């Protein structure tokens, strides 16, 4: 299980 | 864009908060805070707790694969060492939260690929003479391994190629000279 900095970045976010 | 699942992470993480009492021996001092496996319980702890800049000097955070105490003392800390991002007082403001942001993305998005295993935690230091911020690993001769790890840091860090990191082995820490440099 790997993400990248902008998909958890995303989350931040959402 | 899903609609009710949560986002498990590769590994279940601790967040540990250190405050510094010279009354204590150090590693009195060190409190588990919580834990967490998910993408949105990480961001839920993030947002709960304060930015690095703003502790009191003296103190840490550290993240922590569950079951490794951020410690040298600890049997997946012992044999290995660091990656250290050293600060000046006057970058506290300008690069300290977003440099352990990015540390944080870094580990709990498993950055490095296989290496990614080799990879114990990471500590924020907040001091009065200087910020330090490190990634921990297991194995100082995983020279594959840690060399990976830091060529990959620097890259997210956004270091310029002529600012040069070091890696630490703990048990020279504890007696610093470098193992690998990047
Ligand atoms: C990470 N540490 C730090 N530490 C104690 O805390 C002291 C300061 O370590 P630090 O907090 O990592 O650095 P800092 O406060 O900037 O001091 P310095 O500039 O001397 O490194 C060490 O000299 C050591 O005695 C430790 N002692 C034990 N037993 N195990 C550990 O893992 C650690």
């Amino acid at each position: 299980k790997r993400y990248s900095r902008e998909q958890l970045l995303l989350f931040q976010r959402l | 864009p899903e609609h009710y699942i949560k986002h498990p992470l590769q590994n279940r993480w601790a967040l540990w908060f250190f405050k510094n009492d010279k009354s204590k021996t150090w590693q009195a001092n060190l409190r588990l805070i919580s834990k967490f496996d998910t993408v949105e319980d990480f961001w839920a702890l993030y947002n709960h707790i304060q930015l690095s800049s703003n502790l009191m000097p003296g103190c840490d955070y550290s993240l922590f694969k569950d079951g490794i105490e951020p410690m040298w003392e600890d049997e997946k800390n012992k044999r290995g060492g660091r990656w250290l991002i050293t600060l000046n007082k006057q970058q506290r403001r300008s690069d300290l939260d977003r440099f352990w942001l990015e540390t944080l993305l870094c580990l709990i998005g498993e950055s490095f690929d296989d290496y990614s295993d080799d990879v114990c935690g990471a500590v924020v230091n907040v001091r009065a003479k200087g910020d330090k911020i490190a990634i921990w690993t297991t194995e100082c001769e995983n020279r594959e391994a840690v060399t990976h790890i830091g060529r990959v840091y620097k890259e997210r860090l956004g270091l310029p190629p002529k600012i040069v990191i070091g890696y630490q082995s703990h048990a020279d820490t504890a007696t610093t000279k470098n193992r690998f440099v990047v």
